[PDB]
DNA sequence: AATGTAGTCTGTTTTTTATGCAAAATT
DNA sequence: AATTTTGCATAAAAAACAGACTACATT
């Protein structure tokens, strides 16, 4: 049924929900102002590492598989110190 | 009626790199010749690659 | 380190395992929308959690998330969160 | 020879943003 | 009653986009 799942198997969305549930528990009155970016960077980097590993360093195929502009991929790879 | 350079190519018997398909437009190898509307090319759904 | 999931391994490790499993099931299948696919799986729980924390207050949810309120109501409308 | 890719650029469109404000809702 | 949130409108900055093009690689 679900295409992105983790090892019994469960959806990746269920693991994100649990990761944030823990974060809000270990948030003893802290003001948070960058939660989107924090989650995005934690999910973008392993996606970039896995796709680049899959395409064997081929940027053009990674971008084509991801459905993002090649110039956009190159920027994200630079952001995470990967190129 | 009209496709993007990427759509047109995806529909080809042997799709190529978008870099290759652009070189073709730049070299006048696509007939009828795609028009550039802003940032993109617009291929008539019937457009073919020609042997020069 | 800050975003982790119970045995406690980090979240990036759960994304890596999901994609390893995914590439394995690609039986001739031609991938074209992987960025959005991952993003939509990650965006729905994030929006669910942050709104649950702010008790449905979008003003506070956008501030916590570091995004603009308009951008938030757009993402909410996309995942049918109305 | 023709095609494919990294890297470096240019110009265009789309998304996100700050801001103002009135109505609605919460305090 | 007072204060905050919401829904929606702008305009500009920021991001993502298609493409151009060269040098070198792969087919």
């Amino acid at each position: 049924s679900d295409v992105l799942t983790v090892s019994t198997q469960k959806p990746l969305r269920d693991s994100v929900k649990q990761a944030l549930k823990n974060y809000f528990a270990q948030l003893n009155g802290q003001d948070v102002n960058d939660l989107y970016e924090l989650v995005l960077a934690e999910v973008e980097q392993p996606l970039l590492d896995m796709v680049m590993q899959y395409t064997r360093g081929n940027q053009t195929r990674a971008a084509l598989m991801m459905g993002i502009n090649r110039g956009t991929l190159r920027k994200k790879l630079k952001k995470y110190g990967m190129n | 009626m009209y496709l993007t350079l990427q759509e047109w190519n995806a529909r080809q018997r042997r799709p190529r790199s978008l870099e290759t398909v652009r070189r073709w437009v730049r070299e006048s190898r696509i007939f009828p010749p795609p028009v550039k509307d802003g940032r993109e090319y617009l291929f008539h759904e019937s457009a073919v690659k020609v042997d020069l």
